[PDB]
């Protein structure tokens, strides 16, 4: 868990000479700063 | 290195919905906060008063639902009694009128040659002596030379003992500089000075004493071959003598004298504040939920609603019982009721008498009833009315009839019905409305409904603080939020403390800082009308 | 006459309890109810203890005052002289216990040294203290 | 046996306590501290007035064993 | 022996006093002639019970109901949530507490001069009391050796030889040393596995104890009251 | 016991000429140096 | 900003200045993983000069600057970080702002 | 009869001792009388036994422990692998080498004046034990025919008769010989085939054969402690 | 790092230097099986020069040095051995330094 999510497809390679070129995609980890909630009352009637 | 290892986990084991009580007292600090659970610890703190008949009543005051942790305080303005003789300074640690008969006084014993205190407190029958004050040590001479002397003198500047010095005739066999070295009490003084080959200093047979070198009294020129003369540091060791046992401490500003059994004075119980508003702030983060003013004053019913109010916008919600007067006609209530017109605040209209434990068949004013009334709503659990619940108060100045009741009711002011021949009291709660008289809103008018969606909105909050923020941002970490929310609330259906929630509906959403989160709930409701209808039937 | 392990350590903590009521756990690993049964197994050991210094006493007190001594039974010791071909040329070390015999069929009695001894460099011969392993006058 | 009682007893080994360490400074009744030091004091003192009389016991039975005198 | 205590309630009559503690009217008589009541047995306020204080009893007073009381086949429900919490704690018993700086002992902890005693701030000792004292006293037997204690054999655990091999043997002869252990406790009702797991030097595990519930703990309690002790001897 | 385990279709053997080519992977023994016991306690009402 | 007494195990009372506070913070953020974080985390100290009010971490707290609070509505009060906010200004940019 | 023998150990109690062995602390007195001490039962050094070496005992003396101990009912466990190997050695038996050189013998099995004494290279009589012992005494008996003798009909076997046709036949006849043969020694707890051929003139066959365990022959010469034969008379 | 005392079957009270308790180790060493260990053995020894403290055994461990704790009233024996180290003192390479 250092990084969130990668996909593996983008890991692309070019090998051309002395020189190796990649290129990838990574999300980044996050961790959490604020957590909204919002709460609703609703009625209920019960029979036998 | 290699070693074996052992953890041990409690918190399977257990909100508690704490009670405080501001009010008049004969004894304890000011505005000082305290958390008492035995009756002996607030009779140890509070001397007397009413507010320790408020904390009786509380724990005393339903069969089954007494409260705990009740957080109290002393409004009185009170001081210390305290006393001066010579260079002493004598202060006691009861705040109030009551140290003013504490009796202090010095002596001096011939035999010993050492001053004595005798200190007395009849009201809770101390009696106690401190001999031998003093005399540290012994200093003895075991020669056969023609003189043998000590001397120690002090330092002015900071009143330490400069010098300790042995001497055979006029010059010196060994002197301990006390001000420096690692000779810093007198147990490395008398260690090594037992040592030379014709001198002793024997600690003094009245116990083991110990006092600082710096300390040691201004004692020069003394006959050591013909007297076990004493170094006495008086001040020093008077640490030392009220070192556990003592109502009063003692300091110096000189020198000590003895004098007569003297009483202090001084101690002031002061006159009670005009406004609380002081008083009431130092209850801004003690997390208690029910308070009760010990107060019949309108004034001070407002200052507890507008800090209620503010602690419920801060997060912290709470809650409030009032009442005065003795007999209190109906108008005065309804202009109360009309006054206040606030959700979190409670009026109660009936004042009655209750059995102490001491036997005192004390008749109070309202609001000690509703000390009572917060005591059993605090014990209830959460979202558990007081509604039809036993008072087990003695008698009552009024016994209103079902129109009183029914009028109280419609105005919102709570009130306790006289009921014949029932299991536990002869006396019951008959609803528990708020001042706010819309009766239409159930969350403002009734106190239970309320205080369960508060209780659930603060537990909610502080779980999901604790738990997620700061933490990390992984896959896992929305169903991970989920499956927390689910087990809370079939925690809390498991409870009752709810009706009951469908778990589809709850959903998170996660993105980046955010989580955005949504649910739906049947909340807690107590029965209020009970209907019953019969059919008869017959076979011919 | 004497109290033993069990009474002491049930006075204890009948006293303890009475003393307060703060402390109500007593069964076995407590703390409190070892520190009890050390104290208990020390004063059973000085029970014992005046209990040997009494039977003494009994048999050997008045007596003893008139300048008559019981013979007690020892074993035989007495010095050894142990002679080296030259100065040593490092310093030995002689174990305790380190047995001495006899080459005869007279004498088969074992002695043996109870304290460790030193011979220095210096030293060409030295003499120690042997005990005989058997208490009577065979040694 | 140098018949010893049981307040100085105690006040000897209340004294040590405090002089070993600042902390404990409750001594006072219904204390856990001074009941343990209470009841490992009494159990002294009985022990101290067992012995002595077990001396006197012990006396007169070696008076009666060195002569004989049954 | 030990009786009920009845406070005369607002306009309550003798006769249904009797029907709530006796079961029947008849009684009241026997209540009468028990507590020495004249006539007006329960006046209305103390103003009558100045004309004579011996024989009257007013609104507030105590009667007592000679009926056997016994504190135990008393139904838990009445009980106070505070008064089960003494019981319970009276049941599992006060220790001092020794378990103190669990760091350290943990750091060290098949190791001996590992716990000490400890001062509770206001200079008296320490104490550990009900669920704390049931964690100092497994800590303790956990960690103490087998035979090691004085008068006390059994007393202890194996795990100080348990240092083994790396393989699932050495783990189950750990779990079951560790239950053993557990068992030896009488207050331990059960134990039993939860999760294990091998990470090469170090083991990890976990148990689960449950300790004997509230209702048994008040019947013990409320049953001693017969003989006093309030103490435990396990 | 004197290792922890091995996988058996890692084992590979080639020969050619002279020569025989071998691998394998074992997991290698090891004794406990730390012990570790966590207690949970729980109760009915 | 925040500085407090460290209670020494030895006993000395160390009423310090407040790098020795952010002495602190770093120790407890070199053991924890990469990717974590110290906020809401608990500081061990004993006490602090201030209790910031909630419009002072606020103001703190925009201004890029670490503060620490005490808790007392729980039953055991603690002290925990609010944020591991860096000095950098700009919020847009989150890497360097966190 | 037999008695443990305890060493003092360091710092080391009587009440430690009584509880180690006799499982309670109330023998300490009795340890105490029968080993004739003085009150400082176990001194911190020979300094202090000096003082009366006859009613002291120091660190490393010996005491005695007056419990009727028997080596038998004793855990194989605690042997050492030296003692496990010397109690089976014991057990199989020692005897005199005849079995040198076995080529000749295996060139001329059937015949007499095959095997003869050996020199064990330092000017004694060569001598074959435990495994060595075992695999001697199978090969005589394998080779003796049954009833040449003396004083032993039984000893021996048929297969100086069994050189008949090349059939299955005549193989499970060899087969049930060697079987009978095998199994006539009380030490074999039992014998089975493995394999046979027949290639025309040559037949070939072996077989497996499973001594007595390690824990049963221990057992056997630790039982054989209480008559001290520890000899083999089967 | 310890040395000490044995009592032989002669019954010599043999004070010995700190390689005869090395040859003790390496008999017992020998004695084990393939890949078991020396720690936390019986070593039987009578007495010792020095009883080190948790710190000192904790410094002696992390300096990669064998050493033996005094230990009372285990069933075996008074003593045994903490740890198997070796003199190399990397700990984090498993195989140089057990």
């Amino acid at each position: 868990n250092e990084i969130q999510d990668f996909p593996a497809e983008d890991v692309q390679v070019i090998v051309e000479g002395n020189e190796a070129r990649i290129s990838m995609t990574v999300y980044p980890i996050r961790s959490f700063k604020k957590i909204s909630v919002s709460l609703v009352y609703k009625q209920q009637t019960l029979q036998a | 290195r290699p070693h074996a290892s052992i953890e041990v986990d409690t918190s399977g084991i257990g909100s508690e919905k704490v009670f405080c009580l501001i009010g008049q007292a004969e004894g304890g600090e000011p505005n000082t906060v305290y958390e008492l659970r035995n009756y002996s610890q607030a009779k140890r703190l509070f001397r007397s008063g009413e507010l320790l008949d408020a904390i009786e009543l509380a724990w005393g005051s339903n069969p089954n639902y007494t409260a705990g942790r009740i957080l109290a305080m002393r409004i009185e303005d009170a001081k210390p009694a305290s006393a001066e003789i010579g260079g002493l300074k004598i202060t006691s640690k009861i705040y109030g009128n009551v140290a003013n008969n504490i009796q202090v006084g010095l002596e001096k014993n011939t035999l010993s040659d050492s001053l004595r205190l005798r200190v007395i407190f009849q009201d809770d029958r101390f009696n106690e002596v401190y001999d031998n004050i003093g005399n540290i040590f012994t200093i003895k001479y075991k020669g056969e030379e023609a003189n043998a002397t000590f001397s120690v003198e002090h330092d002015e500047e900071t009143q330490k003992a400069s010098r300790l010095v042995l001497k055979v005739g006029d010059q010196e066999v060994k002197s301990y500089d006390l001000t420096g070295g690692a000779y810093d009490y007198t147990n490395a003084i008398i260690t090594d000075i037992n040592q030379l080959p014709d001198f002793e200093a024997k600690l003094s047979p009245f116990g083991d004493k110990n006092l600082e070198s710096s300390k040691l009294d201004k004692i020069e020129n003394a006959n050591i071959k013909d007297k076990a003369v004493y170094v006495k540091a008086v001040f020093g060791d008077l640490e030392k003598q009220t070192a556990y046992n003592g109502i009063v401490s003692f300091e110096q500003l000189k020198t000590i004298e003895p004098f007569e059994l003297t009483k202090l004075k001084g101690g002031t119980n002061g006159e009670p504040p005009a406004t609380w508003a002081d008083k009431l702030d130092k209850f801004a983060h003690e997390g208690g939920y029910y308070i009760v003013p010990l107060s019949s004053k309108q004034s001070v019913h407002a200052e507890v609603a507008s800090f209620v109010k503010e602690r419920s916008d801060a997060g912290e919600p709470m809650r409030a019982i009032v009442g005065g007067g003795f007999n209190e006609s109906k108008e005065q209530l309804f202009g109360r009721q009309a006054s206040l017109s606030n959700p979190r605040v409670s009026l109660v209209a009936n004042s009655g008498t209750f059995v102490m434990d001491d036997g005192r068949k004390n008749h109070v004013p309202a609001y000690m009833v509703a000390v009572a009334l917060g005591g059993l709503a605090s014990g209830l659990e959460i979202g558990e009315s007081i509604t039809f619940k036993p008072l087990r108060v003695s008698s009552l100045d009024q016994i209103y009839e079902s129109i009183d009741l029914d009028e109280l009711n419609e105005n919102g002011i709570i009130s306790i019905e006289f009921v014949r021949n029932r299991t536990n009291t002869f006396f019951r709660i008959v609803d528990d409305v708020t001042t706010f008289n819309d009766k239409s809103d159930p969350v403002k008018a009734e106190m239970a409904v309320g205080e369960a969606n508060d209780f659930l909105v603060s537990e909610l909050k502080v779980q999901l603080e604790d738990q997620f923020i700061g933490t990390r941002t992984i896959n896992t970490s929305a169903s991970i939020i989920k499956d927390f929310i689910q087990s809370y609330l079939g925690r809390k259906k498991r409870d009752n403390e709810i009706q009951d929630f469908p778990a589809e509906d709850v959903q998170v959403i996660v993105e980046g800082n955010e989580a955005r989160i949504s649910m739906t709930v049947y909340p807690i409701r107590s029965f209020k009308k009970i209907s019953v209808s019969l059919v008869y039937k017959q076979q011919t | 006459k004497t109290r033993k392990l069990t009474n002491i350590l049930s006075k204890l903590i009948d006293k303890t309890m009475a003393g307060t009521s703060k402390i109500t756990d007593f069964t076995p690993g407590s703390a409190s109810r070892s520190l009890l049964e050390a104290v208990s197994l020390e004063i059973e050991q000085f029970y014992i203890l005046t209990k040997e210094n009494i039977d003494w006493g009994i048999q050997e007190g008045i007596i003893e005052a008139f300048d008559f001594q019981k013979r007690q039974s020892k074993r035989a010791y007495g010095d050894v002289t142990i002679q080296f071909y030259q100065p040593l040329d490092m310093r030995m070390y002689i174990p305790a216990g380190t047995t001495f015999t006899s080459t005869r069929q007279e004498y088969p009695q074992q002695f043996e040294t109870l304290v460790d001894y030193y011979a220095e460099p210096d030293s060409t011969e030295i003499v120690v203290e042997v005990y005989c392993k058997e208490t009577g006058v065979a040694g | 046996m140098k018949t010893r009682k049981l307040t100085n007893i105690l006040s000897k080994l209340i004294d040590k306590t405090m002089a070993g360490t600042s902390k404990i400074t409750d001594f006072t009744p219904g204390s856990a501290s001074r009941s343990l030091l209470e009841a490992v004091s009494l159990e002294i003192e009985q022990f101290y007035i067992l012995t002595k009389e077990n001396i006197d016991w012990g006396i007169q039975e070696g008076i009666i064993e060195a002569f004989d005198f049954q | 022996m030990r009786f009920k205590k009845h406070v005369v309630q607002h306009e309550e009559t003798m006769q249904a006093i009797a029907q709530r503690y006796y079961g029947d009217v008849s009684y009241w008589i026997d209540l009468v002639e028990h507590n020495n009541l004249k006539y007006p047995y329960l006046v209305e306020t103390d103003e009558e019970k100045m004309k004579d204080p011996e024989r009257l009893a007013s609104t507030g007073d105590t009667l007592i109901i000679p009926i056997e009381s016994d504190l135990t086949d008393v139904s838990a429900k009445e009980i106070n949530s505070r008064d089960k919490d003494v019981l319970v704690e009276l049941a599992l018993g006060r220790d001092l507490n020794i378990t103190a700086d669990e760091k350290y002992f943990n750091e060290h902890g098949t190791s001996d001069n590992i716990l000490a005693f400890s001062t509770n701030g206001n200079g008296d000792l320490d104490t550990v009391k009900g669920i704390d004292n049931m964690k100092q006293q497994l800590q303790a037997r956990l960690l103490t050796p087998r035979g090691s204690l004085m008068l006390h054999p059994n007393y202890g655990s194996d795990l100080h030889n348990l240092f083994g091999l790396n393989i699932p043997e050495q783990a189950t002869l750990i779990e079951m040393e560790v239950l053993r252990t557990l068992t030896s406790d009488n207050r331990v009702k059960s134990a039993n596995l939860i999760d294990w797991k091998i990470q090469g030097n170090v083991y990890s595990g976990q148990f689960s104890v449950e300790i004997k519930s509230v209702e048994e703990s008040i019947n013990f309690v409320l049953g001693q009251d017969e003989e006093g002790i309030f103490a435990l001897f396990e």
